[PDB]
């Protein structure tokens, strides 16, 4: 059974507790792919499919204390599932993760949306920007107090493998903290070369950052690239770039104030047109959909090419 | 081994008055003259709010954070020492 325990796995080690005249454990017997296809779990998944409108039900069940932002909550549902990891036989590994970044004025409940997706995902790690520097984000090369060996302690991008990485305050980060981010969004790897350890660790996480303007509020008179202290190279790697602007409106503020008072009174969500999905059953539907690998159709390939031409022509005319 | 009705009747009697918010506020810092609006905020801060807990698991805060910005030695350094001796649990940092 030796040479079979990988660092970072969650297994059930079975053994005996024998003391040493120090207490050791003599090994006797030793993620999304570990959940078995139980008949009781499969019955709960089919109950949501026969109900109808599964895409709109799960999009509104997330964050019950946040009213509005129907389009913003739709992108968070696909982040828990994601695309397929088509591995080319030549040696190319196409990244199937989605890179979504939330922007706007700090008042659209940005901290609540990052913590809501962390508790739902089984392997999600929430962190900030200034509190976690380049050592806490990548990997800390500490010294072992027993064997005196330089190990590699997992940080935020290592322990959250095959999950969603929640990063808060993306604009207040340093220049040395964006080094490993450029490698995860391209090759899903972390290049470490400290203390004579030149190893590469895989990081297949879903980066969900939340940028903030430099002048607090957004300025429509200035360019979108100058208002946010972020280069154009990082915006090209992000798939979706939202911008929740806090526009003052008498109709939106009236519906938002009534939803807040109802939460702080009954400790629940207002009664809508459907029953809220518990987080215990939502994890079973996401893990079941990850095993299914959809294949792109041939008739839909012509619509993707035609959509890229119209999108590139509109962006070229809006350069000035 | 390691070891880590009279008072209730007097509480409900004083609560019947409609001036219990101004009496208890001025009794926190009797040596500090004035600042009636600042003493009313420390009362609601020590009592705390209601910890709202949803069904999915998303908990909400209930504490009240107060920030005082002003001239040095203006009912700020001595005011913080009175809260450490009034509350049942406080750490001076």
């Amino acid at each position: 059974l030796v040479r079979s325990l990988s660092p970072g796995d969650i297994v059930d080690v079975t053994g005996i507790f024998l003391p040493a005249p120090e207490t050791y454990l003599e090994a006797q017997f030793v993620k999304f792919a570990s959940f078995s296809l139980t008949s009781d779990v499969e019955e709960r998944v089919m109950e949501l499919i026969t109900s109808g409108d599964v895409y709109n039900r799960l999009a509104k069940s997330i964050a019950p204390e946040i009213y509005g932002n129907l389009d913003v909550k739709k992108a968070l549902l696909l982040l828990l599932v994601g695309g397929v990891d088509k591995r080319v036989g030549d040696g190319m590994k196409i990244r199937g993760d989605i890179n979504v970044c939330l922007m706007g004025d700090p008042g659209v409940a940005k901290s609540q949306l990052l913590k809501a997706i962390c508790k739902i995902s089984p392997r999600g790690v929430y962190t900030t920007g200034k509190g976690s520097s380049g050592v806490g984000l990548t990997a800390a090369v500490m010294k072992d107090p027993v064997t005196d060996e330089m190990i590699l302690e997992g940080g935020a991008l290592v322990l959250a493998d095959n999950g969603i990485c929640c990063i808060d305050e993306f604009d207040k980060m340093d220049e040395s903290d964006r080094t490993a981010i450029h490698e995860v969004m391209e090759q899903q790897t972390i290049s470490i070369s400290k203390a004579g350890i030149n190893t590469t660790l895989n990081a297949r996480t879903s980066i969900l950052a939340a940028a903030n303007p430099l002048y607090g509020r957004y300025n429509p008179r200035l360019s979108p690239l100058d208002n946010i202290n972020l280069p154009a190279a990082l915006l090209s790697r992000f798939d979706i770039l939202f911008l929740m602007l806090d526009i003052p409106s008498r109709d939106d503020d009236e519906k938002l104030a009534e939803h807040v008072t109802y939460v702080h009174m009954h400790n629940k969500q207002p009664d809508l047109d459907f029953t809220p999905v518990e987080p215990s059953k939502m994890r079973e539907y996401i893990a079941y959909a990850k095993t299914k690998r959809p294949v792109m159709s041939e008739a839909v390939n012509d619509y993707v090419v035609q959509a890229y031409i119209r999108l590139r022509q509109d962006s070229k005319r809006e350069m000035d | 081994t390691v070891y880590p009705d009279f008072d209730i009747r007097n509480i409900n009697k004083l609560s019947k008055k409609k001036d219990i918010f101004d009496i208890l506020s001025q009794s926190l810092a009797p040596s500090i003259y004035g600042h009636d609006h600042i003493k009313k905020a420390i009362l609601l801060m020590l009592m705390g709010g209601v910890e709202k807990n949803l069904e999915n698991g998303s908990h909400l805060r209930g504490d009240i954070n107060i920030l005082m910005v002003g001239d040095p030695s203006t009912a700020k350094s001595q005011l913080l020492r009175f809260v450490l001796n009034t509350a049942s649990l406080a750490i001076a940092t």
